[PDB]
């Protein structure tokens, strides 16, 4: 449900995700690096599936962050794909792909894979 | 990288 | 080249992707599925890195598509992560993650992973 | 699934 | 170090991994499904890198299980890639790929991805 | 066909893979890297499913290579998961995970993922 | 699937 | 890395 996803979330590395889910399935917000002052904020955009199932199933969603802002440019982009599971302890469980811009020759090792779980802290 | 934890 | 990402791309399965790259990093468009169909179209949104490095590197980007529209809801979403390489034969090389909304018990097999190469042909 | 090829 | 990896391990889903690391970097053992009697045992083979670094770095390793035994044949194989981290609470953190045999047409969705963490219980 | 997996395979990077498939599911062999070289060879071990389904499906398999031999140690290991498809143009289509031994702090970026298609040409 | 938890 | 292409 949009409300449930909207709010502030943190993951186990200490990064901050602030998102607003709109009624049309859109996701917009900011992502912040683990601790590290104010200019560690990047724009994110994503989509969620606004009519999940009844049942105790999660809501699929995904978003992207290109790591460039006015202070830094890490020439890479990450996409998180996962499910939102609500309750008193709502969580967003994801698997992510971080791709860096490489030359032809290093393309083979351009992508990293991992997983993060986000805990909601504020609405 | 801004996706990882604080440095040392 | 920079806004060379803008246009219509096709992948090896037959899916079409139509995107507009904004000067500040945004990616917006429509992803249409099998048969071409009419409402096999889904909205897509993403981001790319608008200031790529100057060593012949590709441009990192990614986007998401939630598989719901006013006719279908497949309770899943896909994110493509990759890079754009321009030139005579521009391509967008990606790896993707497709997650389905499941119950706890099925959560361990909620995600598929694959790779797609998109071209303008 | 809409992400795959046609069912044809 | 071979000893440390050798033993019995369990992951968060309840599956059992019994492995012996040999001095030549080989990994052999059995994998058991989460609870479910005796005939839920499959053969596994893998490799580990027998001379890791000093430091507090993990030991990279990986193994494979094809899901066929004398009782069942799930026409699929899984490979786990991760690192062994020793200590009093030794763990093996992995990311895995489960590929099923499909026809041409469903090849696009033949592979699942996830992650499991194993806790050591016996030597 | 069944023990059609046995033989020498090549991937798009130039790496060579030489394997023997046993009748009971084992996969054993050598993986050699760049240049051909001499001790660019590493041992590989795996498993395949010796009783694949009878709908034209491929044969699921996977294998691992620890990047250490008597000349080099890259403190990493790669696992390939995929399927074998035989015929006039046999291929082994895979996705792989390369994990490096890191310290806790670098554990989040310890794994790379990619895909390789191997053929006998 | 033998890689997942017990059934219901 | 031994998994990649030649450094040539």
């Amino acid at each position: 449900a949009e409300a449930g996803i909207t709010g502030t979330w943190y993951n186990q590395l200490g990064s901050t995700f602030i998102v607003t889910a709109g009624a049309d399935g859109a996701l917009t917000g900011t992502y912040e690096s683990a601790v590290g002052n104010a200019e560690s904020r990047y724009v994110l955009t994503g989509r969620y599936d606004s009519a999940p199932a009844t049942d105790g199933s999660g809501t699929a969603l995904g978003w992207t962050v290109a790591w460039k802002n006015n202070y830094r440019n890490a020439h890479s982009a990450t996409t998180w794909s996962g499910q939102y599971v609500g309750g008193a302890e709502a969580r967003i469980n994801t698997q992510w792909l971080l791709t860096s811009g490489t030359t032809e020759a290093n393309a083979w090792k351009s992508t990293l894979v991992g997983h993060d779980t986000f805990t909601k802290v504020k609405p | 990288h801004p996706q990882g934890p604080p440095c040392k």
